[PDB]
């Protein structure tokens, strides 16, 4: 499971089962990568146009 | 189905010959429609008008005349060979007894099924100036035809050059309910079933949402985030222009 | 008559100079002569071109020096010069037209606050600040930190960190100047660590570490260990240790506030994450202290707003929860409004630019 | 606004003015079409328009309009001209006798012009290479107008001439063109090559409708234009 | 002053109606109404004529078709009087029409204020609506109103005019044809409320609301690609420049790529936002 | 008294001013709308293929037109030098003759043709 060949998880202490779906992510946060590193730069681009 | 497609000229032609003839409420200009019913999509590429006249006291009483009916029609021939007979228009804001006895003449000449269509000078509410409706039957049974308007390049631009949203919508919408309510009570006394089933089954089908309601909002965030990013972005050309700004005011000072 | 006063000022603005620390005169004759040449309509019908002109900037750090231990020396009340200056200060303001007063009004009120600050009751400066509230546009970034500083201090007396929080932002970021960047920069520092004493929180040193010197990284790291572990004996013996650097600051009432908080800061510190939580597993954790206060201790901290928790005195324990959620409806849109209010502050950039 | 009525143009056609006329019009000839007499612009005197000057005629009207930059826009086949060339004598080097050779021939007139006309004897304009195939000169051929700084220009005579009425002269004339206004650069003579470059052994089947034209405008580039500098 | 023809509603689209079969083709009609000249120039009706095999000449119209064809104008209310006759040419430079000579000449005899009206584009079309006419002067027509001073006439800067092959004579003497419009409040009520894209009209909301959330999925996808490729061109464009000056004829550099980032970001977010509006509005 | 009386219908004359701009701040997107659809309807279905030899001068360009001829065309208002080629294909305008966008790199012709597979079923070894 932790190779990324199976699926889900279980349970120690009643020795049960647990469902996990196979996507766990859709693309949303890849935008953020862009946002981050707009910020991390352009920003900083900013100050040596004022000083 | 079947869709009537109404060219701008076919419009804007029915609605020349009520000024120039003068005619008044108690006279609804008579037209023949030019198109190709062959096909799911009726277009109208040709109309005009006949010397009709209209007689309030005797709905059976019109006038009428075939010969040019028929000449027209082959006179017109040699601008397209894709105008034939589908059908005839007249005016009039309503359908009086004189419109459904007059239905029977041009389907002698017609092979597919005609089609109707009400021309309206005046235009007094919603929207569709011109509805089209299908004459058959099993008794006279009309079924209405969705209205749309298509037309060629040179005719699509044409009219842009001579003319050189959430408010309406909400305001039609609820204008829907008020019209509905009218056409229930006054068919209630009328009688004193088989209408109201048919506005039964569209107004029957948080009420139903409850289910997606939880979905719904989770996917309102995930556009907010899109939102949020592109408001970051806008924010930052507002503060590249400020100081771009005083970078003029700089010179202003030396120079 | 507005050039030959302000040709007099020209040269009077000169000796104020030397009268800052510079050259004193005499402590008793000097402050009765610096009166009698303001008075006599400096300040006049406010003509054209008066501003800066006055006093202002220059007589912040002087009459503070007058007070203590050289006019007065605790031998009366007040300083009876100081007396005629409050009703010279606030007469100031009354004859005040809100019309081109910016920076001038905001210099005046800094003394009736720095007075309450040392000797005075603070409660009545509540009442100035809704007279103090104006679009200066006159202030100069020197002052603009100064002015955003004691409305900070003023807040933390009145139990409220989350108002006092935007003014000490923008404390920091403005007066580059060196002596600000030194002597004021390192105070003003240690109060913006001293919201989040009150907060909870408690950051580590990074920046600071390099901002100031050693003489405020002391105290501070004694203090974040003590209210992040949840001891009362170490927290006790920093304040006896550092109560020098306490009073001359003004910062000796942690011994109260700062302490309810070592232990509110040390609950989010230690596990509570289990559901049931007994008696004798709290009284083992937090040394002995927590032994004494059980039920009281965690009574008071769910409705502070640190924790969400249960109490069963049946079986004895506790039902804690750790404050953890899925968003699904309002879960996600609480934050909504919030994000759309964070940008409101930078909504104002359009008329800016 | 003031541009989407400048977006609107009838077209305008390229040619350039061979000679002037007293009627205040003026001999283009239209490189796509031919020779047009067209009107001189109102606002732009006679005097001003020389031999070979690029101008602008338009297309509605047929009359000149502006006066453009003066230059012959070249057909690219093979035959652009590159920047920047890249390669030096020490990654061929190792050869003491062809380096000596090649020195004396093209480099030496380049430096020094003054040292053939004082001595009386012309200066070589043309060189043909000898040796196996193979010898490493694809590499030294980028260096030849690299160290002497001049235009690189590489000429294939296969891809100037097509059996198309007109695509077989103007291509080829359009060479000679520029090889003046470039004069400080060395053509490269290919699709002769039998030095294993590029070997094809040369093509004598083929070149039946170029030697016609070509062969003319080499001879008569040395003897009637004498127009130095340019190594064939 | 001059006759300013005004061109109705219905007398526009029926010119390209009628000219509709073939580009190297040519049909004919007929101009109707009646005007008094200063001011007035109207046209009521127009109606085509079959196409002949002798093209466009004195021999092209019919006058058996005529005259049977006239008899209906009467009885329909169509009857006016006959202002002229409107052509469809394939046009070139100068005389669009190369077989139209002689026709003109035989329709001054009967109204010396008549005109000829052609469709110009025909498959060139652009959204101006150029429209090319002709009307013959030769001699007389002078001792009368003034017929340059309406509209940009009195002209000849170099020989630029409409399609420069024209200069002074154009056909011939420069009849300088004035096209504008004239409608009615009913005619200009419709096209203004009828007219803007397509018809979704009437309700916008369920329309175009599954069409658009369906998509918004692979939407909010693509927007993201348009955002990587915006801080990547600012990055490379202050990093280039140490010098703040001019030699890299870049007389304006950022506000194009500044733009770039800009009005595509402010494309983005409120396609995103205003039909995000009305992508709900469920209530109950 | 009377020229402080003068100086304050100065400044109530631009009252009614402040709120003016606005209102041509947004008649006028209105119509820069306008002329931004005009442009997009330029290019739209109907377009030539020339070939571009050199740039000249801004909103100015010299091409090479496949029917034959060779035109001097206008170059769009975008392409100045980072975006513009010095020699590659390009679209036209038919009737206008006006510079519209750079086509892709497409070396392929009607004569001598060059195939290229798409998703090769061979499986190697």
């Amino acid at each position: 499971i932790l190779d990324k060949i199976f699926y889900g998880v279980l349970d120690q202490g009643n020795g049960w089962l647990y469902v996990y779906e196979t996507p766990n992510q859709d693309a949303t946060y890849d935008s953020a990568l862009e946002l981050v590193g707009q910020l991390n730069k352009v920003v900083d681009q900013l100050f040596e146009k004022a000083s | 189905h079947e869709k009537v497609t109404i060219a701008p000229l076919v419009l804007l032609s029915a609605l020349d010959h009520y000024e120039r003839t003068q005619t008044k409420e108690n006279k609804r200009c008579v037209g023949v429609i030019l198109g190709d019913a062959n096909s799911s999509t009726i277009r109208v590429t040709n109309s005009f008008a006949l010397p009709f006249e209209e007689d309030e006291k005797n709905s059976d009483v019109w006038f009428l005349d075939h010969n040019y009916i028929e000449n027209m029609n082959e006179m017109c021939k040699k601008i397209n060979a894709k105008e034939k007979l589908i059908g005839w228009y007249h005016s009039g804001p309503k359908l009086r007894a004189s419109d459904l006895k007059i239905n029977e003449l041009f389907k002698k000449y017609t092979q597919n099924n005609p089609l109707l269509l009400i021309v309206d000078v005046k235009q007094q509410g919603v929207g569709l100036p011109t509805d089209a409706y299908v004459a058959i039957e099993q008794e006279k049974t009309f079924l209405h035809l969705p209205c749309t308007i298509e037309a060629e390049e040179a005719e699509e631009i044409g009219v842009e050059h001579l003319l050189r949203i959430r408010l309406t919508n909400q305001l039609k919408s609820l204008k829907g309910l008020q019209s509905k309510l009218k056409d229930v009570v006054e068919y209630l006394d009328k009688v004193i079933h088989t209408i109201l089933g048919k506005l039964q089954d569209v107004f029957n089908l948080n009420n139903l949402q409850k289910a997606l309601t939880v979905k719904t909002n989770d996917e309102l965030m995930v556009i907010y985030i899109s939102n949020l990013v592109r408001s970051i972005i806008a924010f930052d050309d507002l503060i590249e222009n400020k100081i771009q700004n005083k970078k003029i005011q700089e010179q202003r000072v030396k120079d | 008559k507005t050039i030959e006063v302000t040709a007099e000022i020209n040269c009077f603005m000169h000796l104020l100079v030397q009268l800052f620390l510079w050259d004193s005169k005499e402590l008793e004759q000097l402050v009765e002569f610096n009166r009698k040449v303001v008075i006599p309509n400096l300040l006049c019908y406010y003509n054209l071109r008066s501003l800066n002109l006055i006093n202002a900037k220059l007589w912040f750090y002087i009459y503070l020096s007058h007070e203590t231990l050289a006019r007065s020396s605790e031998e009366i009340n007040s300083d009876n010069q100081n007396i005629i200056l409050r009703s010279t200060m606030m007469k100031f303001l009354k004859i005040a037209s809100l019309k081109h007063d910016n920076e001038t009004k905001a210099m005046l009120i800094n003394l009736i606050l720095r007075d309450f600050l040392n000797n005075g009751e603070v409660d009545s400066a509540s009442d100035f600040i809704s007279k103090l509230e104006y679009p200066h546009t006159d202030v100069s970034s020197s002052l603009e930190a100064r002015y955003f500083f004691y409305l900070s201090k003023i807040n933390a007396i009145q139990l409220d960190y989350s108002t006092a929080n935007e003014y000490i932002i923008a404390a920091i970021r403005k007066a580059p100047h060196n002596s600000k960047s030194l002597g004021f920069l390192q105070q003003s520092n240690k109060l913006h660590c001293c919201i989040q004493l009150l907060m909870g929180d408690i950051p580590e040193l990074s920046f600071f570490h390099q901002s100031n010197m050693q003489k405020s990284l002391l105290p501070y790291y004694h203090l974040t260990k003590a209210v992040k572990l949840g001891d009362l004996k170490k927290f006790t013996s920093t304040i006896t240790k550092y109560k020098q650097l306490l009073l001359k600051d003004d910062t000796y009432q942690l011994c109260v506030r700062l302490r309810s908080n070592v232990i509110k800061t040390g609950i989010r510190i230690i596990s509570l994450t289990y559901k049931k939580i007994s008696l004798r597993d709290i009284c083992l954790k937090l040394n002995l202290d927590s032994e004494q206060t059980v039920e009281y201790m965690v009574s008071r901290a769910i409705r502070d707003g640190v924790i969400e928790a249960k109490i069963n005195h049946e079986d004895g324990f506790i039902e804690t929860t750790e404050l953890l959620n899925i968003y699904d409806s309002e879960d996600p849109q609480q934050v909504f409004d919030e994000r759309i209010k964070f940008a409101n502050q930078l909504h104002d950039e359009y008329l800016v630019s | 606004k003031d541009e989407l009525r400048l977006l609107q143009e009838p077209g305008s056609y390229v040619g350039e003015v061979i000679k002037i006329v007293s009627d205040k019009k003026v001999l283009v000839k239209v490189q796509p079409e031919g020779k047009y007499i067209v009107d001189v612009a109102k606002d732009i005197n006679v005097k001003d328009l020389k031999a070979s000057q690029r101008v602008c005629l338009r297309s509605d009207s047929y009359m000149l309009h502006k006066v453009l930059e003066n230059k012959a826009d070249p057909l690219v086949s093979l035959m652009m001209v590159e920047k920047v060339p890249d390669s030096t004598y020490d990654m061929v080097g190792g050869l003491t006798k062809q380096i000596k050779e090649i020195k004396e021939v093209i480099e030496l007139p380049v430096k020094h012009p003054e040292l053939f006309e004082s001595l009386g004897i012309a200066q070589p304009k043309g060189v043909i290479l000898y040796g196996p195939p193979g010898t490493g000169k694809t590499l030294l051929a980028r260096a030849v107008a690299h160290h002497t700084d001049c235009k690189f220009i590489r000429v294939s005579g296969a891809e100037l001439v097509q059996k198309y009425i007109g695509e077989g002269s103007r291509m080829v004339r359009e060479l000679f063109v520029m090889a003046r206004e470039h004069a400080p650069s060395i053509i490269f003579m290919d699709e002769i090559d039998s030095i294993g470059s590029t070997r094809v052994e040369g093509s004598g089947g083929g070149d039946s409708e170029v030697q016609r034209t070509m062969l003319e405008l080499l001879n008569q580039l040395d003897g009637f234009e004498t127009s130095k500098n340019i190594k064939i | 002053t001059k006759e300013t023809v005004y061109i109705s509603s219905i007398a526009l689209l029926k010119m390209l109606k009628h000219g509709r079969a073939g580009v190297p083709m040519e049909v004919m009609g007929l101009m109707l109404g009646e005007f008094v000249d200063d001011y007035t120039v109207n046209v009521v009706d127009v109606f085509a004529m079959p196409q002949s095999g002798t093209g466009v000449s004195v021999e092209a119209v019919d006058d058996v078709f005529q005259a049977k064809m006239m008899d209906m104008l009467k009885q329909t209310g169509r009857d006016q009087m006959v202002v002229g006759w409107y052509h469809s040419h394939p046009g070139f430079g100068c005389w669009l029409s190369s077989v139209d000579v002689n026709t003109q000449k035989s329709f001054e005899q009967l109204n010396s204020r008549a005109v000829a009206v052609v469709v110009d584009p025909i498959q060139s079309v652009k959204g101006k609506v150029v429209i090319d006419a002709f009307r013959l002067i030769d001699t007389g027509a002078l001792i009368n109103n003034l017929e340059p001073r309406q509209t940009t006439s009195n002209t000849g800067l170099l020989n630029k005019a409409n399609i420069q092959a024209l200069i002074h004579g154009l056909n011939r003497h420069y009849y300088s044809l004035n096209i504008d419009y004239h409608k009615t409040a009913k005619e200009t009520k419709m096209l203004m409320n009828l007219h803007k894209e397509q018809w979704q009209s009437g309700l916008k909301m369920y329309d175009y609301e599954e069409k658009e959330e369906s998509n918004l999925a692979a939407t909010k996808s693509m927007v993201k690609i348009a955002e990587q490729y915006s801080k990547r061109i600012e990055e490379e464009k202050e990093l280039t420049e140490e010098e703040l000056k001019t030699r890299y004829v870049g007389r304006q550099d950022p506000k194009k790529h500044l733009s770039e980032t800009a009005d595509e970001t402010l494309e983005n977010n409120i396609v995103s936002v205003l039909t995000a509006g009305v992508n709900s509005v469920a209530i109950k | 008294y009377f020229k402080l009386k003068k100086l304050e219908k100065e400044y109530e004359l631009l009252t009614l001013q402040e709120d003016y701009i606005k209102d041509e701040q947004r008649h006028l997107k209105r119509e820069l709308k306008r002329a931004q659809e005009e442009v997009k309807r330029i290019q739209s279905v109907p377009l030539v293929i020339g070939q571009f030899l050199e740039p000249i001068d801004q909103n100015t360009g010299i091409v090479s037109s496949t029917t034959g001829m060779s035109y001097v065309v206008r170059i769009l208002s975008t392409l100045d030098r980072e975006l513009l080629k010095p020699s590659m294909s390009v679209a036209l305008h038919r009737h206008s003759n006006a510079l519209v966008d750079i086509l892709p790199p497409d070396s392929d012709s009607s004569i001598s043709v060059m195939g290229e597979n798409e998703k090769p079923d061979v499986t190697y070894a």
